[PDB]
């Protein structure tokens, strides 16, 4: 609905926290992370708790760039995912790439 | 002196194991946390509402506050 | 939003843009040293101020320097 | 998110710290944007012409106030039973014992018990009404008016002056020690000779009649003629001396002498009118003060002063570093002469006055030399050019900065290890039955001191000795009559000495000199030495910190290129090891505690030595001074108890209950600054990011939101309001210790 | 006494509260 | 004898003409 | 200035300033703006002691 | 270099208490003195 | 007698101490039992205390009013135990520790040393500690270092 | 009695509010996402994002020590 994944992303397996979006995700920015998992295995949110993340694209949508980013360094540092792309997402829906800027 | 000491003694043994109860807590969740153990158990539930666990506690700390000291600032009021 | 600047001191040792949590450095090719490049920051504006890539770097002085500046949403670290 | 205006970095901030940082850096004038150099200082100047005059509403206050609800011509029919009263007190608050407590005998409400000292004041300058009184606040507000409407006119554009008339330099020394320190002084000799010392002799002169009524009757042909001396004299048919040198202090006041004060305030004006005559104006003679302070070059210095023309001419940090030095120094001037000669009539007896006057301007004294330090350090980031400054003595002790601050803390911990080492000692012989084993250094040298001011110290005498009256010194050899024998009697008079016995020359006595209550030159003993030492820690170890903070303000090994990130700044971050408290800012902050703990030494020496003066247990003092549980308890909890029995169950309450409330409020605000100096930043914002959800996530309240957004407070914040807290609750804490023990003695 | 009671009341109560919902309106309204 | 209430209207007048040249030094040191 | 040479440092920003350490390196690379590497007997506040210095900033004792 | 006793605590500490006890073997055959006696 | 100080052969106050403490003592001997260890403690305190009490009379100490011994520090050589004999004292051990451990550090130079304390080193630098004018004189006249 | 029990109730309340912070924000908050790799003990991640001064959960054993100490004064005090 309001936070809305692109289409070819699938939603990780989630119990849904209480450190995650404010409103400042509805009236200023939110950051959306998509990665490529081989298979379903389990991560720690940033915000608290952990998740699963099944095979495929997985996108998830953090308040803070920062959150995505450390998001990336865990998955780096204990997953071996490297194609996570950090994406920028106003409230009009228009879609900028900020994670790799270079490629 | 032996029953204000051994009050006051066990006391202060009681509080610093106390707060060492929740430096090893805090020190289990930094080092051996595994999230691939704790999956929608108590402990990891707990992480999920967090905010509202500490939050509820800083309201019912601002409440005891006011609705103890304020009473002993009254009484030196009036 | 925090200004970040890069002197001529650089060796190019790979280190402030693994220690940053933000993405705010780069690598671009540079002549001046034997690693033959040198960081960069035209990402300021998401810059938080945390100082570990001053932490992290292995000169005399710091060849990096961010520069506490004006304070925005993304600079005080704000969720909300 | 418009406020503040003049900074557009903080203008946008979005969180709380946007409105915190605009009423921090209001007054910041330089770091202001679009701030030019002509703006800075005519800003400045109508800044200044507001404040003079919100100096002169609040003088007309006390008038106003004394005039409408006081008691003053009550207290002058008896000088020594009825107190001062301040103003009156309407508070809703107050139950029927407070009102009855507040209200003096004969009074019909409750007041205030003045302890400032302005109705001795105004008895010595002469009012003797509360319709001068009146037409004193009516002035001071008509004075004040005009200053506020002479800053309004300078600051429209035909009245603005330029930068040349600001930094001229020539013309403000010429005209501030001419009239502004000199005509001022000869208009005071004037008031003092017209109006002060003929309403002491009973004589009232008024508004009315001055143009008629003289102050000498030999007068203005004793001027011009060279008999001068005519005014020293007691003359014919009455004319009481206006121009005079008793010296010392008045028998029978208690006080210092009026027609000395007219007299000084006569050559000090003369003094400063010629001292006024110095530097170069548009006539052609005088002094100018580029090559008077460039032309200061010798050999060991190098290139001498050349250059710190402009040094101190463009930097107003350095001009305000050194107003503020001066002006403290003043002011434990102030402090240091008004017990020691009181000026005011029936102000040495009124014994918390003259602790609440010397604990108000030594403390004032102490914030003047840390802010002197504090914009010394701001001058080194904003203002220091190293290329103007070249080998000047300036950029010589930029340059062995490593060598002063090694000594200034080689000097604090030498006095620091060894004041606490035999005061530790004295407390260890004291605990251990041996009183007899105490280390007990008699100050020889003030005391060698005292001997050369005239004080007897019987085995201790002047160098060149007394002259043939025994009462002038040696080193002063005119003048017998006129200031050995009032001088001489002034620093040997009080109670204890000058007895009916005698031999020696105290047997001459009917001037009045046992009247006095204390000598002088208080007697002094090795407790008197050890918080001595005590003191000159606090204050070398403050002038360690502040000068430290100073000289590193712009560099050092740790962080080399401190001056491009300005004066108050938090640190560099954690690492090369973490630097906490590393700007020059913070060095104004760790002096701060250590310049209360310096005053709060000062003024505990005073307030005990003079307690048990004025309680007649001199003895306790010397006993106990030299160990500190006799501080703890001889002092501190033995003179508690009018203030904490203020109020409580089971007597009803006194007039001392507001300092008992005011006592315990400083605690609390001392103690509630450790919280912002011991818990840090980070814990506060994360409980305020839980804080945030728990709002947004309340229904009915949700609905309700902020337009800043809710952080923790800065580190300098933290910082800041953990030492205004700090600050606060010291000096309250103190005052109502220092105004509820000495106003309970009885 | 000689007091003007109702005059503490604005001066102590009224106008400090009015003062700070003014500076509240000053740096709370952009433009 | 104290103040009567006459002389406090002084008073005040007085303060009214200090009050009107400190709102105008304020709001022109606010330019 | 060559390897194994004691060098004093005459940088005003450094930690070493007035302080001597060896020779470890010098890049044969003239573009280079601080070829000479310096090691050094005393550390810095991050716990390490070498360095790449200039020519200029160097002086032979 | 002797172990255990070569430390840096050991040796500071063992200095610490044989010049506590040095000196109050002084005290004692000095009879607790407050100056040094000239006569 | 100098100012608010007088000797102890004519001061009352110090002659009401010591009369009140030696009386204090001869009731606390004369109310218990020779030979059960605190009466011969006492014993040997009230020797050592009328040694003491002795030992201010007679190389004058000085008091008055509170009668406790005052010390008068200007370089009298009469009052010259009270400063100037226990100055160089200081100054002998001090600059024998002082110069001891700057020695240890000059023939050292190795942080291994510094925390496990070489005694073959350390000891014969606490000798010429024992000597450190001797060895130190000429180092001032000479120099340092050259260091900014 | 009353009043010094809330007191009571305040201190245990503050201290369980610190410690139990330092316990469930250890690894991560909406301040400092990557917490855990900066440990158990660490001083702060700078003077960036406003400050990060005491954000450990080391520094939360370190405040609920003060506020231990305040809670059982009070209580050997009653
Ligand atoms: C005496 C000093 C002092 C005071 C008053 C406080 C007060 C407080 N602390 Mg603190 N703290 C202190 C020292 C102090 N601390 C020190 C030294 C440290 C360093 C270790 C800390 C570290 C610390 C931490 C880490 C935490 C606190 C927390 C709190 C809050 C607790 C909630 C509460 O009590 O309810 C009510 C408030 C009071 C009892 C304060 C007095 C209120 C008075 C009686 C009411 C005033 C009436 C009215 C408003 C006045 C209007 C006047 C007008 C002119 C303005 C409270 C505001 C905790 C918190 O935030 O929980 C909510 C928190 O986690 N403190
Ligand atoms: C003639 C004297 C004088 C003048 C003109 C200045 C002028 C200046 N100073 Mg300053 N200073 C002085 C004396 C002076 N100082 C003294 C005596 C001290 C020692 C206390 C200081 C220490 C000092 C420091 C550390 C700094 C300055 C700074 C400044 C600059 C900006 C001030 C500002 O914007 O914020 C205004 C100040 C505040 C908002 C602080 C408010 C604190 C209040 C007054 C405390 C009261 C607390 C509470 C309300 C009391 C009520 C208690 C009751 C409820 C019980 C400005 C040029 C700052 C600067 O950066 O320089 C360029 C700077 O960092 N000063
Ligand atoms: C700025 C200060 C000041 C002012 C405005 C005055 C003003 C005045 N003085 Mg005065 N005076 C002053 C300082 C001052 N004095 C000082 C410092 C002394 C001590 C030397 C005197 C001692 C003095 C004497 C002895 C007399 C005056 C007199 C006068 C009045 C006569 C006018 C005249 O002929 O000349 C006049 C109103 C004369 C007079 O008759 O007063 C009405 C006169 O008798 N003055
Ligand atoms: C029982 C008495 C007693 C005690 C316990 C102390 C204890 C102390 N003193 Mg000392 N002192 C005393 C009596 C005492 N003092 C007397 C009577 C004098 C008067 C002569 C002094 C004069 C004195 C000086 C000048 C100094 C001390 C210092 C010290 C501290 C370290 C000294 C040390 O040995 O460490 C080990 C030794 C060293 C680390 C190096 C030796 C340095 C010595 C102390 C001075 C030699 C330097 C030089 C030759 C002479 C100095 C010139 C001087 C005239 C200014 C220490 C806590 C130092 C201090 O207070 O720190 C600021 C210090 O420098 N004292
Ligand atoms: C009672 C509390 C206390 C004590 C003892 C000290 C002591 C000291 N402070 Mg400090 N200070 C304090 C509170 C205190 N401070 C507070 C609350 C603040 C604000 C945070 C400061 C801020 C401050 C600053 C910024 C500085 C100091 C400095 C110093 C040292 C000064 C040297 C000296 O005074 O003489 C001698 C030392 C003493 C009297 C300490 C007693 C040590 C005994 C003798 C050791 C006992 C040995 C035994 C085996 C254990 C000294 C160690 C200055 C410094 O480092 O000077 C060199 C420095 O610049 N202080
Ligand atoms: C710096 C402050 C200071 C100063 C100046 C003193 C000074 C003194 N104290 Mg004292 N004390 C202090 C702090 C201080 N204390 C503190 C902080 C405490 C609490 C721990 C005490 C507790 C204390 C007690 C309980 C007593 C003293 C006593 C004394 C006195 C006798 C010391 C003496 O002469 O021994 C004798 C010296 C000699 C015989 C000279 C010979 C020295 C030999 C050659 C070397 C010994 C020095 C040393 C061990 C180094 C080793 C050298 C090596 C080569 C072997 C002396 C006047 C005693 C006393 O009676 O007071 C009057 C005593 O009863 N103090
Ligand atoms: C640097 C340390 C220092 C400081 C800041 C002070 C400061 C002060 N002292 Mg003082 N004093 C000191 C050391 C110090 N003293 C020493 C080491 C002694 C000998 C025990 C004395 C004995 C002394 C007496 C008897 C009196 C004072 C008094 C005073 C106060 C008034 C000014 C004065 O008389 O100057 C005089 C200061 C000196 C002559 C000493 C200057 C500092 C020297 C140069 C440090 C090195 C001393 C050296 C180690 C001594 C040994 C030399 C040689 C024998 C080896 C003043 C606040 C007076 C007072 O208490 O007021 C009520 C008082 O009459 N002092
Ligand atoms: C930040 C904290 C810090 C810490 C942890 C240290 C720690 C240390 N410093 Mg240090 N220092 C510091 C800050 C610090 N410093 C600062 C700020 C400065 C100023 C720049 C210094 C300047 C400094 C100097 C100049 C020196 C040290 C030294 C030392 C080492 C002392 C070794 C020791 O005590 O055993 C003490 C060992 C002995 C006393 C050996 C003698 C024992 C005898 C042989 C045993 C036989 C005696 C027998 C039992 C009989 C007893 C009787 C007796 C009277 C003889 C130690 C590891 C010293 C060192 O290098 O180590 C030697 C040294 O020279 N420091
Ligand atoms: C070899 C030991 C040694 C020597 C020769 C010195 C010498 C000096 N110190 Mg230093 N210092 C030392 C150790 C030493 N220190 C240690 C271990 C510390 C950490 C506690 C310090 C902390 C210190 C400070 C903060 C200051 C000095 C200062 C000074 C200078 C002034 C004189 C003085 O007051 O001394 C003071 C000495 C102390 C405060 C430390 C007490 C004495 C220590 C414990 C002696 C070390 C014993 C060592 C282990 C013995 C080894 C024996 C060997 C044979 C194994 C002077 C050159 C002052 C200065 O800069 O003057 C311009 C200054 O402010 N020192
Ligand atoms: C326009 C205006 C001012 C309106 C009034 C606005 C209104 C209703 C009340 C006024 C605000 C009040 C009363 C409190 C908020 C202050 C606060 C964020 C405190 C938490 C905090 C503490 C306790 C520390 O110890 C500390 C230490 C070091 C760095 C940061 C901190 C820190 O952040
Ligand atoms: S200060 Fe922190 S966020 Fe900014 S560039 Fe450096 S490491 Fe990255
Ligand atoms: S700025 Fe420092 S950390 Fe970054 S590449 Fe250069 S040397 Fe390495």
């Amino acid at each position: 609905q309001a936070n809305s994944l692109p289409p070819g992303a699938s939603s990780p397996i989630f119990g849904g926290s209480t450190g995650g979006l404010l409103r400042k995700a509805l009236v200023e920015e939110k950051y959306l992370i998509t990665w490529g998992s081989k298979e379903e295995q389990v991560f720690e949110m940033p915000t608290g708790g952990a998740a699963t993340m099944v095979a495929g694209v997985n996108g998830l949508y953090l308040a803070r760039k920062e959150q995505c980013h450390a998001l990336h360094r865990q998955l780096v540092a204990k997953f071996k995912i490297r194609d996570s792309k950090i994406y920028r997402v106003l409230p009009n829906g228009e879609q900028t790439l900020i994670y790799p800027k270079d490629g | 002196p032996t029953q204000i000491s051994l009050f006051t003694h066990h006391m202060w043994i009681g509080g610093f194991l106390i707060v060492g109860a929740g430096a090893h807590a805090a020190i289990f969740m930094v080092r051996d946390y595994d999230p691939a153990v704790n999956q929608n158990n108590l402990l990891d539930r707990v992480l999920r509402h967090r905010d509202a666990i500490i939050s509820h506690l800083n309201w019912v700390c601002l409440f005891l506050g006011f609705h103890s000291f304020g009473l002993y600032v009254h009484n030196d009021t009036m | 939003s925090h200004a970040v600047k890069i002197y001529d001191t650089c060796i190019g040792c790979t280190q402030c843009v693994r220690a940053c949590p933000l993405d705010v450095l780069e690598m671009v090719p540079w002549d001046g040293n034997r690693a033959g490049s040198i960081a960069s920051s035209p990402r300021t504006e998401d810059c938080v101020g945390c100082k570990r890539c001053e932490t992290a770097c292995p000169t005399d002085f710091l060849s990096i320097r961010v520069y506490l500046g004006a304070e925005t949403t993304r600079s005080m670290g704000l969720a909300y | 998110t418009r406020f503040p205006k003049f900074s557009q970095d903080l203008a946008q901030d979005p969180t709380t710290r946007r409105i915190w940082y605009g009423i921090a850096t209001a007054h910041d004038f330089e770091s202001h944007d679009g701030m030019t150099e002509e703006t800075l200082y005519q800003k400045i100047f109508a800044s200044h012409f507001g404040h003079i005059a919100i100096i002169f509403l609040w003088a007309s206050s006390f008038n106003f106030h004394v005039a409408w609800q006081g008691n003053f011509e009550q207290w002058l029919t008896d000088p020594t039973k009825v107190k001062p009263i301040a103003h009156a007190i309407f508070d809703p608050h107050f139950g029927p014992g407070a009102v009855k407590a507040f209200t003096p005998e004969g009074g019909s409400g409750p007041v205030n018990i003045m302890y400032s000292g302005l109705y001795y004041f105004w008895y010595t300058i002469g009012i003797r009404h509360n319709s001068e009184l009146y037409e004193g606040a009516i002035f001071l507000i008509l004075l004040a008016a005009l200053f506020l409407a002479a800053g309004w006119l300078h600051l429209q554009p035909r009245f603005r002056p330029s930068l040349a008339w600001f930094k001229n330099a020539e013309s403000r020394l010429n005209h501030h020690l001419s009239a502004l320190f000199g005509v001022s002084s000869l208009a005071w000799a004037g008031h003092m000779v017209h109006v002060a010392i003929p309403r002491a002799y009973g004589k009232e002169v008024n508004w009315s009649n001055f143009l008629q009524i003289a102050p000498h009757d030999a007068g203005l042909s004793a001027f011009f003629t060279g008999n001068w001396g005519a005014y020293a004299q007691p003359g014919a048919n009455g004319s009481p001396p206006i121009l005079t040198f008793i010296g010392g202090l008045n028998p029978q006041t208690g006080s210092l002498p009026l027609g000395d004060i007219a007299h000084h305030h006569l050559a000090i004006a003369v003094i400063f009118i010629i001292a006024g005559h110095m530097y170069r104006t548009n006539f052609g003679i005088g002094h100018n003060l580029k090559e008077l302070v460039d032309g200061q070059v010798w050999p060991g210095v190098g290139a001498g002063h050349r250059g710190l023309y402009d040094t101190v001419n463009n930097s107003l940090h350095f001009q305000l570093s050194l107003a503020l030095a001066s002006l403290g120094t003043v002011t434990s001037l102030v402090a240091q002469q008004m017990y020691a000669l009181p000026p005011y009539a029936f102000m040495a007896k009124d014994h918390t006055t003259m602790a609440a006057l010397y604990t108000h301007h030594q403390y004032i004294a102490g914030f003047l030399l840390v802010g002197a330090f504090a914009h010394a350090a701001i001058f080194w980031v904003r203002d220091y050019d190293p290329e103007a400054n070249k080998d000047n003595v300036l950029a010589r002790v930029l340059a062995h900065k490593e060598a002063i601050i090694s000594h200034l803390s080689w000097v604090s911990l030498f006095l620091g290890f060894h004041t606490l080492g035999l005061y530790v000692h004295n407390d260890v012989m004291q605990a251990f039955g041996r009183p007899e084993d105490q280390i007990l250094i008699e100050p020889v040298f003030a005391q060698w001191v005292q001997a050369q001011s005239g004080v007897l110290i019987p085995g201790m005498a002047p160098i060149f000795g007394f002259l043939q009256d025994n009462a002038t010194l040696g080193t002063t050899p005119a003048a017998a009559g006129t200031f050995g024998l009032g001088w001489f009697c002034s620093v040997n008079g009080g109670p204890g000495l000058t007895e009916a016995a005698t031999g020696i020359l105290k047997t001459c006595f009917d001037n009045g000199y046992g009247k006095l209550e204390t000598p002088v030159f208080l007697p002094i003993g090795p407790g008197d030495f050890l918080v001595h030492h005590a003191i000159a820690l606090g204050i070398h170890t403050t002038v360690l910190i502040l000068v430290k903070g100073a000289l590193d303000a712009r560099g050092t090994k740790l962080m080399p290129d401190k001056k491009d990130f300005g004066y108050a700044f938090p640190c560099d971050g954690p690492g090369r090891g973490g630097t906490c408290d590393i700007s020059a800012w913070d060095a104004f902050y760790l002096s701060m505690f250590w310049m209360l703990n310096t005053l709060g030494w000062i003024t505990f020496y005073w307030h005990w030595k003079h307690l048990a003066i004025w309680t007649d247990n001199v003895a306790s003092f010397n006993t106990n001074s030299v160990y500190l549980m006799g501080w703890l308890r001889d002092y501190l909890w033995a003179y508690s108890s009018p203030l904490i029995n203020g109020y409580g169950p089971s007597a009803a309450v006194n007039n001392l209950s507001v300092w008992s409330w005011m006592f315990l409020f400083g605690h609390l605000v001392w103690a509630t600054g450790f919280m912002f100096l011991i818990s840090w930043r980070g814990y506060w914002q994360e409980l305020i990011e839980t804080l945030v959800w728990a709002h947004e996530r309340t229904p009915l309240a949700n609905l309700v939101r902020w337009k800043d957004k809710p952080v923790a407070m800065s580190i300098v914040q933290g910082r800041l309001i953990g030492l205004a807290h700090f600050t606060v609750g010291y000096i309250l804490t103190y005052a109502a210790f220092v105004i509820a023990s000495t106003a309970g003695l009885s | 006494m000689n007091v003007y009671p109702w005059l503490v009341y604005v001066t102590t109560l009224v106008f400090p509260l009015v003062s700070l919902a003014a500076l509240f309106i000053l740096i709370e309204r952009d433009t | 004898m104290l103040i009567n209430n006459f002389e406090v209207a002084g008073a005040f007048v007085a303060a009214l003409i200090a009050g009107f040249f400190a709102l105008m030094l304020s709001t022109t040191l606010g330019k | 200035i060559q390897k194994g040479s004691q060098v004093r440092v005459l940088r005003q920003e450094s930690y070493w300033y007035n302080d001597v350490g060896t020779v470890a390196s010098v890049d044969k690379g003239a573009n280079v703006i601080y070829p000479v590497t310096v090691r050094f007997e005393k550390v810095n506040y991050s716990n390490l002691n070498t360095n790449n210095f200039g020519v200029s900033e160097l002086e032979e004792v | 270099k002797i172990p255990f006793l070569s430390l840096a605590p050991i040796s500071g500490a063992l200095f610490i208490i044989g010049s506590v006890v040095v000196l109050a073997l002084a005290n004692i055959y000095a009879k607790y003195p407050l100056l040094h006696p000239l006569v | 007698p100098l100012g608010n100080t007088i000797p102890c052969s004519e001061s009352q106050a110090f002659k009401d101490l010591k009369d009140a403490r030696i009386n204090g003592l001869k009731e606390k001997i004369a109310a218990t039992d020779p030979a059960t260890q605190y009466a011969k403690d006492l014993t040997a305190s009230m020797e050592l205390w009328e040694y003491r009490y002795a030992n201010y009379e007679k190389n004058a100490s000085c008091d008055k009013d509170s009668g406790q011994p005052h010390l008068i520090v200007d370089g009298r050589l009469s009052h010259a135990g009270d400063f100037i004999i226990p100055s160089i004292l200081f100054l002998w051990l001090a600059g024998a520790l002082g110069w001891a451990g700057r020695d240890y550090l000059l023939k050292t130079q190795n942080a291994m040393d510094e925390i496990l304390i070489d005694f073959s080193k350390a000891v014969p630098s606490l000798v010429l500690g024992l000597a450190w004018p001797l060895f130190a004189i000429p180092q001032i006249l000479s120099g340092a270092i050259r260091d900014n | 009695d009353f009043m010094i029990h809330h007191i009571h109730a305040l201190t245990i309340h503050v201290t369980i509010l610190i410690l139990l912070k330092g316990v469930l924000f250890a690894r991560s908050s909406r301040l400092i996402p990557d917490k855990a790799n900066l440990g158990f003990r660490f001083p702060c991640d700078g003077p960036g994002r406003g400050g990060t001064c005491q954000s450990s959960a080391w520094d939360h054993v370190f405040l609920g020590l003060f506020w231990m100490y305040n809670c059982i004064s009070i209580v050997i005090f009653h």
